[PDB]
């Protein structure tokens, strides 16, 4: 399912900006 | 039509009220933006407490016993990291805003070694947290927070200002229950196209991803993705790794959960739209195509200004300086150098 690909993504935490 | 004569002038009054909202505001905006306020307090009025999430900590006023949410940024790393020019003009932007879901600068000061901005404490913590422990929210929900957002960025717009970083992350919940939008970080008054690269992977738009500049709505997809996740638990578009993430936006196929109802789905297409001449925010009536779409259409637009509707949910508040609706961060000693550092870069701040 959707929900366990997010899981197994690993950006399931807090996410972090970039700036190039 | 779809309206009636009643329902039609009051919309079209409804409508020219913002606007006349949206002209003082500027006015008192640019007063700001022209002589910003400077040197407000000094480091030793406050007492070291906790760190919340730049490096951002619990401070308390030592005369008033008022807790404050306090950034402080070290001015050695945001030069070698060419953040110069970003950490002046959040400060600039946080003193000259003022809206009642933006997290208020209420002392600003500097030493040798650091840039301090002492903020609003907000002790419910980040939307993200509360997210990820419920999973996704309700429609109704997701709608309350979502309303503040579509005005906060009418507001933030009006100003030609781009707020760029829209994120559960970066919404904190008041003890009213309402969203408080944290870290201009990346914040632009750009009154055309800007080109940088930033943002957040999950929640760019692809004309940023792409090579083409772009305009302030990339802000209304950022909502969009917001409010995906809110109602979905997970956004519209990830992948293990960034770069993949970016394909899947540029493509811009979304698919929805089976219990997404049909307005939600319709508004998010119309918000999470690659074709800029077809995004919600973006047409000749601006952000009146979100604001009377149909899943908004029991919000009532004044009273959440008002902060006069019901939160759908109170964060527990256990003391005046209680931290348990945060996470737990490694500490640092906060150090002051006996030399100034990066005086002439940061005189402005």
């Amino acid at each position: 399912t959707t929900y366990a690909d997010f899981i197994a993504s690993g950006r399931t935490g807090r996410r972090n900006a970039i700036h190039d | 039509g779809h309206m009636g004569n009643a329902a039609a002038a009051k919309k079209g009054s409804e409508q020219e009220s913002v606007k006349e909202f949206l002209a003082k505001a500027k006015e008192e905006f640019l007063k700001k933006w022209e002589s910003p306020s400077q040197n407000t307090a000094q480091l030793d009025h406050f007492d070291r407490i906790k760190t919340l999430g730049g490096r951002v900590m619990l401070v308390k006023h030592k005369e008033t016993g008022n807790h404050y949410a306090m950034k402080i940024l070290d001015k050695q790393k945001v030069v070698k990291l060419k953040q110069i020019e970003h950490t002046l003009n959040e400060k600039r932007i946080l003193q000259a805003v003022n809206f009642p879901f933006l997290v208020k600068l209420e002392f600003s000061f500097k030493d040798n070694s650091n840039l301090y901005m002492v903020m609003e404490y907000v002790p419910g913590g980040e939307m993200f947290s509360h997210l990820r422990r419920i999973g996704r929210f309700s429609e109704p929900h997701a709608r309350f927070y979502a309303a503040q957002i579509v005005l906060t960025f009418e507001y933030l717009h009006s100003l030609d200002l781009i707020y760029r970083d829209l994120k559960p992350e970066n919404l904190l919940i008041d003890q009213q229950g309402y969203i408080q939008v944290t870290d201009f970080g990346f914040a632009k008054r750009v009154k055309g196209r800007t080109w940088t690269l930033c943002g957040t992977p999950e929640y760019l738009a692809p004309e940023i991803i792409l090579s083409k500049g772009y305009n302030k709505a990339v802000d209304w997809w950022a909502l969009g993705v917001l409010i995906y996740e809110m109602a979905a638990g997970y956004p519209p578009f990830f992948a293990d790794q960034p770069i993949q993430i970016y394909e899947k936006i540029v493509s811009g196929k979304v698919r929805f959960p089976s219990h997404f109802s049909s307005d939600l789905k319709d508004l998010l297409r119309n918000l999470l739209q690659v074709d800029l001449t077809k995004r919600f925010g973006n047409l000749k009536n601006g952000v009146n195509d979100i604001k009377n779409h149909k899943w908004f259409a029991t919000t009532d637009w004044i009273a959440i200004y008002q902060r006069k509707v019901e939160a759908p949910f109170i964060p527990k508040f256990k003391g005046p300086g209680d931290t348990s609706n945060f996470d737990d961060y490694e500490e640092e000693e906060i150090r002051v150098s006996i030399n100034e550092k990066c005086g002439k870069e940061f005189t402005e701040f």
